[PDB]
């Protein structure tokens, strides 16, 4: 069951590569794609994200897509950057200059066939395809305004197959232009309506993480990205190593969407690291649903958890997590919607991530989760009703109707949060 | 409280014992609902493949 | 800390155990229908009795027995009476009784009823009923038919029970009454006896030939407080409490309230509640159960206890709930969810 | 002699069936090459384990089994396993995507596609069968292939074999062991469109395994290992009567019979003693009277619930090893003073009994011990109607809001399916209550 991954623009390319860099080390593959490892359970599911070439070599099933070659460049440079078949290295050259009707549009559409072409060439060459994941931001404009054409390209050839995002939400905390609201509102209401699961990485969040906590007087997006590579590949733990789960991705999306548009989850990780001290089985779990651990810069006690699931990597006492599990969520049994039965599910795995001998990644479907959205669309409208920087879009072809339809569908959105969230049985 | 209807063998032995007395579809409608499901599915993938269109 | 709901607003007891237990900063209350509650307060009539014990990792208690509305329902009282061999037809603290339909006893009634006839007996009789509230349709007759057309007078099954000519009478008043006894029974079928119990007072003189009256024969809290002129003359809310009733046997009658009364009591409420064990514990069982029972007595003039019912969901005395209440806390409840003399009677079997 | 046929679905069922055919070998001396020294008439024979083997003639002895799962790694486990000589491939099928713990997946989409082939390869094994009885179908009710396949499976078997008796093991949801919350969705639309097509149904929640497994196996976290290799030995029990030489419940229609009075409550109560761990070095070996009034304590049932609030309508007691008739009367009569057993009026207080005497095999290396003597209870009590009233409850919760709906209905299923089958078990949440309260 292999999974194609796509990574678009500079910080969907380079949150990919951190990806690829730490999986591949705990697959046990070395830069240049030659396994040299311990165990064997590296390799039973090392079919979902490399394909085996000729000469024992493990080449990712990955497409590496940007509108300009600056970054791309850069990860071709990187520690593991020979690692990718040059092949599925894709790109234009004018870049899209934080514009996301130059990446759906204009500048992207000129391109998007390209990429599709080695998307079709890794599902041919997949003995059953189970589905497609992609990591990008939401507020420049190759990985937000591209990224998103390429998932309604997908959902054209492939509408059966399961469509998942790692997508990173803008915040002024962390900033690199004034019309990100502008870019990750009209993603957002692509992602409502072609995607199955989008894991929701606020920069806001792991900003306040790595400076509060963390203590990091100024975080780079190198330093943010480590808390990204972590998660990611906490989350990715169900299908990338043997449990004794028959872990599948739309399963996996089945347990945990009860409404299509409501699949956008909370991130969380812990320990929270940039030390040697064991951590308890008890303080793993007291982290994981504590907000400070939370990637999206929402409270969970202004909303309810329609789902979650809680990946616990390590050997421990699979009998203290079942003990401490059921503990949590008596001190929080108010934030549970009651009306899914046992809607907390817990997974284990024996391989830690390497650094730490135990760790635990924390996926939640939160009806707070809107506060995010909220405060998008809140800088959203503080410039639309304005029309402030709509010249540089209206130039691309966009009308202002588009920009009216993508704000209501989003505030739309908000309020089927709410719905749920005062919903009782 | 009576025992009745001991049978035995070599490999073992059965009996009652009382202590009171007392006081389908067709295969062409099957196969017709299954085929009324896909063309349901049908549907809504055009209605997609449609809006896609747009 | 620990957790419980509540599924039976009108409950006067269990309100303010409700309220005790939050004041103990180790409870937290949730909404009627969350199931992952290690307590459940419940209903009164269909208690879902089948969806409990099945939440990993919470051990799950109730405040009722699964089986114990056979022992609080007069209908299916007397069945268990007679046919239990541990009580038997051959039962000397239960009044003769007979249920009759509007299975059924119509003529081994009468059959009883004439032979006493014959040897001018007193021929006394009542009939009742577990579904009339505030003292609703009661009868109390010396001939036969007068009740039993007025029993199918209603589609509702009732029982016919010998009425007790001769009870005991206090003084000054010459006046009934009624003793209720509050018993617990907690998880692992301890039998608990509240030390303090309470005379429900008639405040009418008795009347023999008067059985017209409504008032001058039944003894229950609301048939004397809003049918009787008399109410609260000699003792405060028709309640007289055990330190009186002694006092007063003492002196009027020199004996004790243990030797002439209790001791009986405390035999009806083990020969009951032991009866039924085997149907209704829940000792090995995915949850348990606890519940409080309210025995309802009467005492004739040769100071004889006769049991008349027993009740499922009891009311207390207003003076009485917060010693009470504080009891079953203790015994029933943090029993099994510990925290950071005795009030009982411990029956022991 | 009559042949019957096992279909193995999905992957609990899949697994359960390696457990059980694994335990047939040893109780019956077959090796893991199919290999019978004990069996003199080479090539063919009609004794009663021939029920359930078929002999070739180079001595092999084949399980009339059928596997099938609508993803290959469960069933790829059985044809690299010990017992891979054993079957041959035609009885092992596989899809290549399965059906994600929907219901409706499993039933209309993957189902149909597969349906066909699935009743050639059973009807490759009837066409070998002199008289044919029936089948034995074991599957989930949480899995989206467990209990969608299976009741398309159930539905066409009826018309393929009509007069044939199908028995089902299906494995009731319970959340220790379960990562999926759509199960009761899922139970009850396969409950629903099986009932009229299942003649008998052992149910086995997880939740009372579990727990067994951890209080008199001191196991503190069981695996499904754990977990399948005691159900077999209760299936184990509860097939014996077919496979050995005996007189009560030699034919699954006996089982309807003994069992089942109102066709509609088909779900008899599984109740099994003695249930020892191997760790306990040894152990006071339990009696007749006190192994057979384990049969009482609910701790011991295969479903939670309180036998005492029901009543019963017909009761069989299949002990193993070494039990003789009058001790069981001894039994009988001195658990009948203290129990509270209340019969249906329209149905005799009895027991059929059934005695054999080889004791209960045991896997090698497995965590249960070897006892003297042991029993399993099959009651017919009311009081098994907890668990659909649990079961039918979280439905209620999901289903007013209509959570996870459109993943069915995105698979072509229509709304109406889901208060068409709670209207159903409705039916019979009440058809329970009229034969056993006043
Ligand atoms: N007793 C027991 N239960 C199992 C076993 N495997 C899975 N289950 C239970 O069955 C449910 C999962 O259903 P599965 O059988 O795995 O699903 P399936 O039949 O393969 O159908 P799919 O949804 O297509 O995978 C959970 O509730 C488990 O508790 C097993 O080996 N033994
Ligand atoms: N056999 C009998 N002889 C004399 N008095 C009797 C009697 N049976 C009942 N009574 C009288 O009837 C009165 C109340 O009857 P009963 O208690 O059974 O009704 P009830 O259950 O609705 C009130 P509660 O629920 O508060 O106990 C008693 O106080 C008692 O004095
Ligand atoms: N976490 C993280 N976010 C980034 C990174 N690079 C850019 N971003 C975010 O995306 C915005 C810039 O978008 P960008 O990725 O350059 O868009 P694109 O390259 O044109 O597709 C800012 O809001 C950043 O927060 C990165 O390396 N890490
Ligand atoms: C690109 O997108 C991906 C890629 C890889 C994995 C996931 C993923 C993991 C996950 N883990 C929790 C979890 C839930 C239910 C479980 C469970 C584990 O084990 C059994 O039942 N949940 C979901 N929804 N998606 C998403
Ligand atoms: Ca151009
Ligand atoms: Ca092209
Ligand atoms: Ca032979
Ligand atoms: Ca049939
Ligand atoms: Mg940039
Ligand atoms: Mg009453
Ligand atoms: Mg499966």
């Amino acid at each position: 069951r292999e999974i194609v991954h796509i990574q678009a623009g500079q910080c969907g390319n380079q949150i990919g590569a951190k990806f690829w860099e730490v999986i591949s080390d705990e697959h046990g593959i070395d830069p240049t794609g030659s396994y040299h490892g311990d165990s064997d359970l590296q390799l039973e599911r090392i079919n979902v994200y490399y394909n085996e070439a000729t000469g024992n070599k493990y080449v990712p099933r990955a497409i590496l897509v940007d509108l300009e070659p600056g970054t791309m460049d850069s990860v071709r440079s990187g520690p593991f950057g020979q690692i990718f078949r040059p092949d599925n290295f894709v790109f234009g050259q004018s870049g899209a200059g934080n514009n996301w009707a130059k990446g759906h549009y204009t500048e992207g559409a000129e391109l998007v066939d390209s990429v599709l072409d080695v998307v079709r060439k890794e599902s041919e060459s997949c003995d059953c395809l189970q589905g497609f994941q992609l990591t990008h931001s939401l507020g420049g404009g190759t990985g937000s305004g591209m990224g998103t054409l390429l998932i309604s390209k997908i959902r054209e050839e492939y509408p059966d197959r399961i469509m998942n995002t790692f997508s990173v939400m803008p915040s002024p905390k962390v900033s690199d232009t004034v019309v990100e609201p502008y870019n990750a509102t009209l993603s957002v209401h692509q992602l409502v309506e072609n995607t199955d699961e989008t894991y929701c990485i606020d920069n806001e969040a792991l900003y306040d993480i790595c400076f509060r906590t963390l203590k990091l007087t100024t975080p780079t997006y190198g330093d943010l990205n480590h808390l990204v590579s972590a998660t990611m590949s906490g989350v990715t733990t169900c299908l990338r190593f043997p449990g004794q789960l028959n872990a599948d991705l739309r399963k996996l999306a089945v347990n945990m969407v009860p409404f299509p548009r409501l699949h956008f989850f909370m991130p969380g990780f812990a320990p929270l690291t940039s030390q040697y001290r064991a951590l308890t089985v008890p303080e793993l779990t007291q982290q994981m649903f504590d907000s400070k651990n939370m990637m999206a810069a929402c409270d969970p006690r202004h909303g309810r958890y329609l789902t979650v699931a809680a990946i616990f990597r390590g050997r421990m006492s699979m009998k203290e997590v079942d003990e401490q599990m059921l503990n949590v969520q008596n001190k929080n049994s108010s934030y549970f919607v009651e009306w899914i039965p046992n809607n907390v599910k817990t997974a284990v795995c024996d391989i830690p991530p390497r650094g730490l001998k135990m760790s635990a990644t924390f996926i939640g479907n939160s009806t707070a989760i809107q506060e995010l959205f909220k405060r998008i669309s809140e800088q959203f409208t503080a410039m639309f009703r304005r029309k402030a920087f709509l010249h540089w879009y209206t130039g691309e072809g966009m009308d202002e109707m588009e920009f009216t339809e993508a704000e209501s569908n989003m505030n739309d959105l908000v309020s089927e949060y709410q719905q749920y969230q005062d919903a009782t049985a | 409280m009576e025992v009745i209807e001991l049978n035995k063998c070599t490999s073992g032995q059965s009996f009652e014992v009382i202590l009171k007395p007392p006081s389908d579809p067709s295969l062409e409608e099957i196969q017709k609902k299954l085929e009324a499901a896909e063309e349901r599915r049908k549907y809504q993938e055009a209605e997609l493949l449609k809006h896609l269109a747009e | 800390m620990y957790t419980f709901v509540v599924r039976d607003e009108n409950s006067s007891v269990y309100a303010e155990v409700s309220r005790l237990l939050l004041a103990t900063g180790q409870w937290k209350r949730l909404r009627k229908d969350n199931p992952r509650f290690n307590l459940m307060l419940g209903e009164r009539n269909r208690l879902p009795f089948g969806r409990l014990g099945h939440e990993p990792g919470l051990v799950q208690l109730v405040n009722y027995y699964r089986g114990a509305d056979k022992l609080c329902r007069k209908a299916s009282l007397v069945k268990l009476i007679k046919t239990s061999p541990e009580l038997s037809e051959s039962c000397t603290w239960f009044p003769e009784s007979y249920v009759i339909y509007p299975t059924d006893e119509r003529e081994v009634f009468l059959a009883a009823y004439n032979r006493r006839r014959e040897g001018r007996e007193g021929n006394v009789w009542i009939a009742k009923s577990s579904a009339g509230a505030k003292g609703e349709g009661i009868l109390i007759s010396s001939e036969a038919s007068e009740l039993l057309d007025f029993i199918d007078e209603q589609g509702q099954v009732h029982v016919i029970q010998k009425y007790l000519e001769k009870p005991l009478l206090l003084e000054p008043g010459h006046r009934k009454f009624d003793i209720r006894s509050w018993v617990l029974v907690d998880h692992l079928y301890n039998i608990y006896l509240y030390r303090e119990g309470v005379l429900r007072t008639s405040s009418e003189p008795y009347n023999s030939a008067n059985f017209q009256d409504k008032t001058c024969h039944l003894t229950n809290h609301c048939i004397q407080k809003e049918y009787s002129k008399n109410y609260g003359r000699y003792e405060e809310g028709n309640e007289m409490f055990f330190e009186e009733f002694n006092q007063y046997l003492m002196d009027a009658l020199n004996t004790t309230l243990e030797n002439s009364i209790l001791l009986q009591i405390k035999h009806i409420i083990r020969s009951c509640l032991m009866c039924i064990e085997p149907a209704i514990s829940t000792k090995h069982l995915h949850y348990q159960s606890f519940q409080l029972f309210g025995f309802d007595f009467m005492v004739d003039e040769e100071l004889k206890v006769w049991l008349i019912e027993v009740n499922g969901a009891p009311a207390c005395a207003q003076k009485l709930y917060a010693e009470l209440c504080q009891g079953i806390v203790d015994v029933a409840i943090s029993s099994v969810f510990p925290l950071a003399t005795s009030i009982f009677i411990k029956l022991h079997h | 002699m009559r042949e019957c046929i096992s279909i193995h679905v999905g992957q609990a069922g899949v697994q359960i069936g390696n457990a059980c055919w694994e335990l047939y070998c040893l109780e019956h001396g077959i090796q893991p090459d199919g290999q019978m020294p004990s069996d003199k008439t080479i090539g063919g024979g009609d004794d009663s384990f021939n029920t359930f083997f078929s002999e070739t003639g180079a001595g092999k002895h084949v399980p009339r089994a059928v596997f099938v799962d609508l993803e290959p790694t469960v069933i790829d486990e059985v044809r690299t396993g010990t017992y891979r000589q054993l079957f041959h491939p035609e009885q092992l099928i596989t899809g290549k995507e399965d059906a994600a713990n929907n219901y409706a997946r499993g039933h209309y989409t993957i189902g149909k596609e597969i349906i066909d082939l699935v009743l050639d390869r059973i009807r490759k094994l009837a066409d070998q069968c002199t008289g044919l009885q029936g089948f034995l179908v074991f599957h989930s009710f949480g899995g989206g292939t467990g209990s969608g396949f299976t009741s398309l499976l159930m539905e066409r078997l009826s018309v393929d074999y009509g007069k044939k008796s199908k028995l089902e093991f299906s494995i009731y949801p319970a959340p220790q062991v379960s990562t999926a919350v759509v199960e009761p969705y899922n139970s009850i639309l396969t409950t629903h469109t099986t009932l009229e097509h299942s003649d008998c149904a052992f149910m086995v929640d997880n939740e009372a395994i579990y727990d067994i497994c951890r209080r008199n196996l001191d196991i503190e976290r069981p695996t499904y290992t754990n977990l399948n290799r005691l159900i077999s030995q209760i299936v184990s029990s509860i097939t014996a009567s077919l496979r050995f030489d005996g007189a009560l419940n030699v034919d699954l229609t006996e089982f309807q019979t003994n069992l089942v009075p109102y066709p509609r409550i088909h779900f008899p109560l599984a109740t099994y003693a003695p249930v020892i761990s191997a760790e306990k070095a040894y152990h006071e070996q339990l009696s007749v009277a006190e192994i057979t009034n384990a049969c009482f304590e609910p701790a011991n049932q295969m479903v939670k619930c309180d036998p005492r609030h029901g009543k019963y309508m017909a009761c069989c007691l299949l002990y193993r090893g070494d039990v003789v008739p009058k001790d069981v009367n001894a039994a009988i009569a001195t658990i009948k003073t203290k129990r509270s057993i209340q019969f249906v009026d329209w149905c005799p207080t009895g027991f059929k009994v059934g005695i054999n005497y080889q004791p209960p095999t045991v896997v090698p290396g497995g965590d249960l011990a070897k006892v003297q003597r042991a029993v399993c209870m099959l009651s017919n009590t009311t009081a098994i109607a907890e668990a659909w009233a649990r079961l039918d409850h979280k439905f209620d919760l999901m289903y007013a809001k209509r959570a996870f709906v459109h993943w069915y209905v995105g698979e072509g299923m229509e709304e109406g399916e889901f208060s068409e089958a709670r209207e159903d078990m409705a039916a019979l949440e009440k058809d329970y209550e009229e034969v056993g309260v006043d």
